[PDB]
């Protein structure tokens, strides 16, 4: 059994010059998790292809 | 009771058997009958 | 892994960028030392 989620997070992109277009890429990322053999977690890692 | 100790050894072992050597150090410059240390790491995180 | 999200990336960014807390790995460590002891002599309550 595996489950996993997306992360939705916001930082600006900011222009040395400042700017309001702060917005486009952004270090989101991708988890997953996995429960073992007494159902406790332990691979909740970050592949974020 | 058992069962439960023979899981909980089971769910580390496969960590172990997954770790992926990074370096080696050789001797400095020389060769033949070296000790030759090793470092590894999980690949699931950077942690170990 | 707490202590390392809190340092690894800044905490915020614009004119002023930063806020990675330089101690924090080494300050969890003492933490995750001591909890052994605890353990220890209370598996010697068990085992008295």
């Amino acid at each position: 059994l595996y489950i996993s989620w997306f992360e939705v997070a916001e930082e600006k992109e900011t222009d040395s010059d400042g700017n309001i277009i702060v917005s486009g890429r952004y270090r989101t990322k991708i988890r997953l998790a996995h429960l073992g053999f007494d159902g406790v977690w332990s691979s909740g890692t970050t592949l974020r292809e | 009771v058992a069962q439960k100790a023979v899981l909980g050894y089971l769910n580390n072992f496969e960590e172990v058997s997954n770790l992926e050597i990074i370096a080696g150090y050789q001797d400095g410059i020389d060769i033949e009958n070296d000790k030759t240390y090793f470092v590894a790491r999980t690949r699931m995180q950077p942690y170990r | 892994t707490a202590a390392a999200a809190l340092d690894v990336i800044p905490n915020i960014y614009g004119l002023a960028v930063g806020g990675s807390h330089w101690g924090a790995p080494l300050n969890a460590a003492a933490e995750i030392i001591m909890i052994k002891y605890q353990a220890d002599s209370s598996k010697s309550e068990s085992l008295s």
